[PDB]
């Protein structure tokens, strides 16, 4: 038998979903047919309407209090919860329902994690991350906008392979991957370190691969596994392909100040 | 009120089939129809079920930040915001970004278009096509023959099929179908043979291993996909081919690497998913009258990757630009987002407001408001918490209804295809006609769900094609000493106007795209997006005019009304992103 995982959407952009699927090793095709049964899933399952709800039912009636609940996207709470409405319900509502009765919880990104663009200031739908919802449950955050692709595979695999919940640091992300700065594993650190810096694009720094502090990186504040692990089968990161980090894997990185400011 | 609209006539009474949530889609939506006595479509109401206010979030932030907040508008449409913010603010302070830039980004644009349109038809709009179960029943060595009857594509060997099925086989017969799960299997709208069944179910699974590395494109110029990287003054991705510190920047080994990725993607949009197109479409060639609404008679694009840079006239963008009434193709109204009385949007139907009795008025985006409003109507049925049934004759969607000129309009692949097709520009007309010819279908066939997903196919490999167009147009460049990537004479904020208006637009995959910024005191005044998705799920106006979405529901024959496969067609062919409609 294969674990069980339903895939809820909340508010959200459905792109930690998008990010799942560029995973090379394992294949999301791979995972979806071989490690994990992706039981409910808004984005790519076949059936809708209540043919969809009925599949959910089916799934925690049947696999109950063994399933994990991923969770992208966070509720709203304003209007009633309204500003978020799946089979003419709160989401909410289906968050507590689904949750109520899983193994452990995985907050895939930003927006189940901590609240993302959508709680940016003023934060008009008063959008909720999940721990700050469902708090009788384990969460796993595994925060940025998004994840990683290689990373969130591999924490799935991990989880599989070891049967446990990885090491947490004090904010529930997996240490293996939010244990240590971008700056404190950055290529271009050394330059950083010997103060050699792109002061405006494309002068001489910039061409020459200097460190992107001065232009507003964010990388010595942030904690993911971009300057290691890297993007889409380690073809790049943000940094490498010439642009200072957002700070996307930590709380409040949109109201942080500018983005292109030394903060 | 049984009234009639735009050729349509719309029936509040028989029965009412609910479809909620909407699956197969970005984001969340519900779709409501009632039926007659005869399980025809009478009435169909288009709900968009979130909203979470970006044009709200950008006021009295830095413009120069603004690409990346509106990016996180959608992580499926990706880069097609941050790319029309920049262009907004440009735009607005008069910036010009050098050629290299212009060339990537028209790069990361049709490496988009390439990418969502694939992921789309295979992982979002097939299995409305494709029943996965049939699949078994087939017989791979013909499967392989007919797969290679089909295409040129190398993966076809029916010892490849035989394990696939094996294995698809053992998926099911282990009772956890995943996405599989009470899928519409059987349905007698399912219309393809065992065989190209199996076919079709392969080609989705190499999809999804292939469809991870288009996006490198993104990877390298943007950082990261999804959510990649973009710059107001032009792109970050400094190039340096052969000086010193080339390893800290854009270089040869890097442009090796995307060039290489770019002829992977044509040649499997190529070999691939516009020839399963052609023979899933042969087995629904009736698709062809079913789901037309709008598209038949109202059109609208802006335009898409300008040739030289920054000039966004029509002229210069290589997809067209331009605006259809009333079936009348012969004349292609140039269109104008300055003009105030040209495009606009209305809330009449939707839950936002516009202060009291300005209701019923329409507003264009430099003016435009988002102040929600939560309210039912007299004939709506639920609680605070549940909805039973909407009531449409009041608000009905968190998304807003846009309008040109007070004419609803259809957007997205299908529209652009008939605009070029009709400005006679033969890169359009020619493979458009192709199509046509080999499933022996006339010009009229387009106007549906059958021809709006076409469209999209023919344009995947178009898209590609400019893809690798624009490469080769960096690389001319750099053969001719033009490295540079970033104008900075205004990067600096005390530079600016102290104020200044501006507009931002891009054709992004599923349609017409636009950003009305406006700053002040360095700062972001307005921010009003209208985006494609909200074009056609856009709720009903003042008029009581029917958008493209419900236009196109509206003749369909349910064949089971509990099952609702024939809605999900029709929808699916609109490509739905509601985090897109709804910002
Ligand atoms: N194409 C596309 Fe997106 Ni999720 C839409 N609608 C764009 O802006
Ligand atoms: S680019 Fe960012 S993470 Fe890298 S050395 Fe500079 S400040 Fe540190
Ligand atoms: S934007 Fe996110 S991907 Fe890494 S460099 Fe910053 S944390
Ligand atoms: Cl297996
Ligand atoms: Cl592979
Ligand atoms: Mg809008």
């Amino acid at each position: 038998p294969r674990t069980p995982v339903i895939w809820l959407h909340g508010l959200e952009c459905t792109c930690c979903t998008e990010s799942f699927i560029r995973s090379a090793h394992p294949l999301a095709k791979d995972a979806i047919l071989s490690l994990i049964s992706l039981d409910y899933d808004d984005t790519i399952m076949a059936a809708a309407g209540q043919q969809a709800e009925q599949a959910l039912a089916d799934v925690m009636r049947e696999y109950k209090g063994n399933y994990i609940v991923a969770v992208e996207g966070n509720a709203p709470l304003n209007e009633d919860g309204m500003f978020c409405i799946l089979a003419g319900e709160p989401f909410l509502e289906k968050l507590k329902r689904v949750s109520a009765d899983a193994k452990a919880i995985i907050a895939w990104g930003s927006c189940a994690s901590w609240g993302c663009v959508q709680a940016a200031r003023p934060n008009p739908t008063k959008a909720t991350p999940v721990h700050k919802l469902i708090t009788d449950k384990p969460i796993i955050k595994v925060p940025g906008c998004p994840p990683i692709p290689e990373v969130m595979s591999a924490v799935i695999t991990y989880m599989l392979a070891f049967d446990r919940i990885p090491p947490l640091d004090r904010l529930g992300r997996p240490k293996m991957f939010y244990g240590q700065r971008i700056h404190d594993k950055c290529y271009r650190r050394a330059h950083f370190d010997a103060g050699q810096f792109v002061e405006a694009w494309d002068d001489e720094g910039a061409r020459k691969g200097y460190c992107l502090y001065k232009m507003g990186c964010k990388g010595p504040t942030t904690y993911n596994a971009c300057s290691t692990v890297r993007w889409n089968d380690g073809v790049s990161f943000p940094i490498q392909s010439g642009h200072g980090c957002l700070g996307c894997s930590e709380d409040g990185f949109w109201d942080y100040g500018s983005f292109y400011s030394r903060a | 009120y049984p009234y009639q609209t735009q050729g349509f006539t719309l029936d509040n009474s028989g029965r009412r089939i609910v479809v909620d949530p909407v699956t197969r889609i970005e984001g969340h939506m519900r779709c409501e129809v009632n039926i007659d006595s005869n399980n025809v479509i009478t009435n169909a109401v288009s709900t968009g079920t979130m909203w979470r206010g970006l044009e709200v979030i950008l006021k009295g932030r830095d413009p120069r930040d603004a690409w990346a907040f509106v990016e996180r508008i959608c992580g499926v449409c990706t880069g097609t915001h941050a790319l029309t913010s920049i262009r907004a603010v440009e735009n607005a302070l008069g910036i010009a970004i050098p050629d290299n830039a212009n060339c990537i980004r028209n790069m990361m644009q049709a490496t988009l278009h390439v990418h969502d349109h694939l992921v789309h038809f295979y992982h979002l709009h097939a299995l409305d096509w494709v029943d996965v179960v049939a699949a078994l029943k087939a017989d791979p060595h013909q499967t392989s023959a007919i797969a290679q009857s089909l295409s040129a594509w190398p993966l076809s060997s029916p010892g490849y099929f035989r394990d696939l099925q094996n294995r698809l086989k053992r998926f099911i017969e282990s009772g956890q179908l995943g996405p599989f799960r009470n899928g519409y299997w059987g349905h007698p709208a399912m219309k393809l043979p065992p065989e190209a069944n199996l076919l079709a179910v392969a080609h989705y699974l190499e999809a999804l291993d292939f469809q991870k590395e288009i996006v490198k494109i993104h990877t390298v110029f943007g950082g990261k996909n999804p959510h990649p990287n973009w710059l107001v003054g032009g792109v970050p991705c400094a190039i340096n081919l052969d000086e010193t510190g080339a390893v800290g920047a854009v270089n040869m080994e890097r442009l090796n690497l995307v060039s290489s990725i770019i002829q992977k993607a044509r040649q499997f949009c190529e070999q691939v998913y516009l020839p399963d197109v052609l023979l899933i479409a042969s087995y629904y060639k009736d698709w062809a009258k079913i789901g037309g609404g709008l598209s038949s008679m109202n059109l609208l694009a802006y335009g898409e990757f300008p040739d030289n840079p920054n000039d966004y006239s029509a002229s210069n963008l290589l997809l067209p630009r331009g605006a259809i009434i009333n079936g009348r193709f012969d004349e292609i109204h140039p269109v104008d987002l300055t003009a105030p009385d040209e495009i606009q949007e209305f809330v009449t139907h939707s839950w936002y407001t516009y202060g009291n009795g300005n209701n019923d008025k329409g507003l264009h985006p430099w003016d435009g408001l988002t102040e929600p409003q939560l309210v039912m109507g007299e004939h709506y049925k639920g609680t605070k918490t549940f909805i039973e049934q909407v009531d449409e004759s009041a608000k009905y969607s968190w998304i807003k209804s846009p309008r040109w000129k007070g004419h609803a309009m259809e957007v997205g692949p299908l529209a652009r295809y008939l605009i070029g097709y009709h400005q006679n520009k033969p890169e359009f007309k020619e493979p458009v006609d192709q199509l046509l010819s080999v499933l022996k279908l006339p010009k009229e066939a387009l106007f549906s769900t059958l021809g709006r997903t076409a469209a999209r196919a023919l344009e995947s490999v178009w898209a590609g094609n400019t893809l690798q167009y624009f490469f080769d147009r960096l690389m001319r460049n750099l053969k001719s000493g033009d490295t540079a990537t970033a104008n900075v004479t205004l990067w600096e904020p005390d530079t600016w106007p102290t104020s200044a208006k501006g507009v931002g637009f891009s054709e992004a995959p599923r349609g017409a795209l636009g950003h009305w910024i406006k700053i002040a005191n360095q700062k972001i005044d307005s921010y009003q997006c209208v985006v494609p998705t909200t074009w056609n799920a856009g709720p009903r106006d003042d008029k009581g005019q029917i958008g493209a979405y419900e236009a196109a529901l509206m003749g369909t024959k349910l064949a089971v009304p509990d099952q609702p496969l024939e809605i999900l067609r029709t929808l699916h062919s609109f490509d739905p992103c509601l985090a897109c409609s709804t910002h």
